[PDB]
DNA sequence: TTGACTCGACATCCCGCTACAA
DNA sequence: ATTGTAGCGGATGTCGAGTCA
């Protein structure tokens, strides 16, 4: 009955790790490639590809009465450049194998079993001759635009293996595999319009179009077959000056529902790790353009709204179904649903969507005490009914200060309960160490065992005594 | 702490042959277990390391 | 075409006392 | 004898598969 195609949590955690590892590698490859693009030797040769007429078209004069017409001229320039690049790029290869498209966990495992060293010269020579796969082709096109002094980002859709794929056997359909894989590009270009203050999307090699993305993009894969090998999750923009920015929100129609489920950024550790990576790769400092962009993203983030299906309201950042409200949460007084969802596949069946910012988290008395807070019905399991209280019913707990002799106030068991810094007396400190208790007892100074989690993890002693304890622990072998 | 032969193969794959990333990453991650918890704690270090080389 | 629903086996979060042995 | 030592998880969530409208 059950062929049970599911793996162990061990494999789960490994896949998550390898996903991070592959992503980081991808993003480094981008950074380096973006370097190779800035190559000064290349620009000077590439300049002669562009007639003065086209160059002038690329830098039109400000038109004060109607800025649009300047943008209009700019667009014509970009199209003529794309044309001569079609002309510059003679022989366009096939991706060897799957190129930089996403590989399957199975493909990886098996890739161990079964490469032209390239480096920087070979890239340059290729781009100058016009020989390479579509990735090189695009990269060259961005180089060219850059050699003309336009602010031209290289965009990369990173396709690491999917770490939410829990399956043991992960097998793909063979039909039209390559044509469906190449239906949308892995690399492309963005360009900053100073007149309209927006980034223009450009795909000169694969789809050969130019778009001003608002809510929909021709480049974002659609249907199911095209999305197996191209799964849009991390769209990274590198600019001339070694900026690095996550622009996913531009290209994802449902970023906060659909896409957020497939990025590492859905839990908090993830978000913080990703930001660490962006900062590692972001070597310039914030410009005003960054702000025009952030405002666009904010507005996009507020225009997504309730999704059109129930599955998209699981673990949504802003939105939650009435039915997914935990037993221990309540609705903040005088708030209500922010929206409705027509439920696909039952006539008239509708669900209540609340904004998550209108939901309050409740905790019992002990639970608060364990966060260092004290006070200014449900079913538990013997049978008991447990009352829960909100965060604003409560107040920090300030524990009594230690005496002159450094005496600490203890509990019935002769310890002091320290589950949170608040619960350390003001004049005291917590020292967590298997021997901290051995130490303090050996010195026979006044202390109190710290319960940090019947687990005695350490000591609470007066601050004047700190230097002494730190020394005694260090000498524990001699006690 | 990593060898210089692996950092060499890695600088070269990452820079000029990313098609071959997949199997190399299988290999190297299998030869340096601690790399896991490293990558989780301090990615920006590993970055800078790959940039110098 | 797609989403809703159910079901299978994992996780994840949150919540010392009796008896024997040398 | 007596002290040291050793033996006994529910509400909720996630994803895969299969099924239905």
């Amino acid at each position: 009955r059950t062929s049970r195609n599911c793996s162990s949590n061990e494999e789960r955690k490994r896949r998550k790790y390898f996903h991070m590892l592959y992503l980081v590698c991808l993003m480094v490859h981008g950074f380096i490639r973006n370097e190779w693009i800035n190559s000064k030797r290349l620009s000077r040769k590439l300049s002669n590809l562009v007639p003065e007429k086209v160059f002038e078209l690329l830098h039109p004069q400000k038109d004060e009465e109607l800025p649009l017409r300047s943008t209009r001229k700019l667009l014509d320039g970009l199209k003529k450049c794309m044309e001569l690049w079609q002309k510059h790029w003679k022989i366009t290869k096939k991706y060897d194998n799957e190129g930089l498209y996403m590989r399957t966990w199975k493909e990886i495992e098996m890739s161990a079993n079964n490469f032209k060293t390239l480096k920087r010269s070979d890239f340059l020579r290729a781009v100058s001759k016009g020989h390479g796969d579509p990735d090189i082709s695009v990269q060259g096109f961005v180089a060219m635009l850059r050699a003309c002094n336009v602010n031209a980002r290289l965009i990369m859709s990173c396709q690491p293996p999917d770490f939410t794929n829990m399956k043991i056997d992960t097998s793909l359909n063979g039909n039209n595999a390559y044509k469906d894989m190449v239906k949308y590009p892995i690399f492309w270009c963005e360009v900053w319009d100073k007149f309209s203050k927006k980034w223009i999307t450009v795909d000169p090699v694969n789809l050969k179009t130019i778009e001003q993305v608002r809510l929909h993009s021709k480049l974002a894969p659609k249907g199911v077959a095209c999305c197996e090998r191209n799964m849009l999750r991390y769209v990274i923009a590198y600019d001339r000056k070694y900026g690095c920015r996550d622009v996913t929100r531009r290209y994802a129609q449902w970023m906060n529902s659909k896409v957020r489920k497939r990025r590492i950024t859905k839990d908090d550790f993830g978000e913080k790790w990703f930001r660490k990576v962006i900062t590692a790769l972001h070597h310039r400092k914030r410009t005003k353009i960054d702000d025009y962009e952030d405002q666009y993203f904010f507005r996009r983030d507020e225009s997504e709204g309730i999704p059109d299906s129930v599955q998209d309201l699981k673990n949504h950042p802003y939105y939650v179904l009435e039915q997914d409200i935990k037993q221990t949460q309540i609705v903040k007084p005088g708030c209500k649903e922010c929206g409705y969802l027509k439920v696909h596949g039952k006539v008239g069946k509708v669900l209540k969507v609340y904004a998550k910012r209108d939901i309050a988290d409740l905790k019992s008395a002990r639970q608060w005490y364990m966060n260092g807070r004290i006070l200014k019905v449900i079913k538990r399991t013997e049978e008991e009914d447990e009352r829960l209280y909100s965060f604003e019913d409560t107040e920090l707990y300030i524990p009594p200060l230690a005496s002159a002799s450094g005496e600490i106030t203890k509990n019935t068991f002769g310890n002091i309960e320290v589950f949170a810094p608040t619960m350390i007396p003001g004049n005291c400190c917590l020292v967590e160490n298997p021997v901290a208790i051995k130490a303090a007892r050996f010195l026979g100074v006044e202390f109190a065992p710290a319960v940090t989690s019947p687990v005695l993890s350490g000591i609470v002693v007066a601050k004047w005594l700190r230097e002494a304890i730190e020394t005694a622990i260090d000498g524990i072998e001699f006690i | 702490g990593l060898t210089v032969e692996d950092l060499l193969s890695l600088r070269q794959v990452v820079s000029g042959n990313p098609e071959a990333l997949a199997p190399l990453l299988e290999n190297i991650s299998a030869r340096y277990p601690q790399l896991r918890e490293h990558i989780m704690a301090n990615p920006e270090v590993f970055v800078s390391m790959l940039l110098e080389a």
